[PDB]
C-alpha cells in the first residue's frame, strides 16, 4: 500500500561537523 | 394449432437473440481483461516509483 516506509537516516560527516575545522598542532 | 405455431416461431426466434446478448457480454469482457492487466502493471510501477 502506500506510507510502508522504512526510513534511513544520513548525517553529514566532514571536518566542519566533527569539531577538526583549524585543528593544527604547531603555531 | 394456430396459436401454437406463432409460439414455436417466437420462441425459436427469440432465443437466437439469446445468445446473441451472449456474445454481447464476452466481447465487452474480453476487453476488460486487457484492460485489468495494464491496471495490475501500473499499480507494479507505482511501488517501484515510490
Amino acid at each position: 500500500n502506500d506510507n510502508q516506509t522504512i526510513t534511513i537516516d544520513l548525517k553529514q560527516i566532514d571536518a566542519k561537523t566533527l569539531g577538526l575545522d583549524g585543528f593544527s598542532v604547531k603555531n | 394449432a394456430n396459436r401454437f405455431t406463432s409460439n414455436i416461431k417466437g420462441l425459436t426466434q427469440a432465443a437466437r437473440n439469446a445468445n446473441d446478448g451472449i456474445s454481447v457480454a464476452q466481447t465487452t469482457e474480453g476487453a476488460l481483461s486487457e484492460i485489468n492487466n495494464n491496471l495490475q502493471r501500473v499499480r507494479e510501477l507505482t511501488v517501484q516509483a515510490t
